[PDB]
């Protein structure tokens, strides 16, 4: 994920889905979700990934 | 030895080193270009769905 090794003739969109159509997920990331208050499908696709969090210590406040 | 004064000199040689020959060549070397990413060969579906 360096800056700047992606160009605009072969983009970062173009080979991460092509990534994901080679493991059979979708080209776009989304994937069809259910409900868990309902229990049926979700009529439009949502996109899920694997995204790494931080934590901040500006913390609440406990005053 | 009285050291008597002279005329103008007319001009004045400058000696001086050389530059620097074949020291650039004619051609370039640039840093190569770093490649584009490749879809890695044996890639396949691991993931089979459930039932």
């Amino acid at each position: 994920a360096t800056p700047f090794i992606f160009s605009e003739e072969n983009s970062a969109l173009e080979y991460f889905g092509e990534m994901l159509k080679a493991a059979g997920y979708n080209f776009y990331g989304t994937e069809r979700l259910y409900s868990g208050i309902s229990g049926l499908e979700l009529e439009a696709d949502i996109f899920i990934g694997v995204v790494y969090y931080q934590r901040l210590r500006h913390m609440v406040s406990d005053k | 030895g009285g050291l008597t004064c002279a005329s103008a000199p007319q001009g004045t040689l400058r000696i001086l080193e050389g530059p620097q020959q074949s020291l650039s060549g004619s051609p370039l070397q640039p840093i190569p270009a770093s490649p584009p990413p490749q879809i890695p060969p044996g890639l396949r579906p691991r993931f089979c769905a459930f039932g």
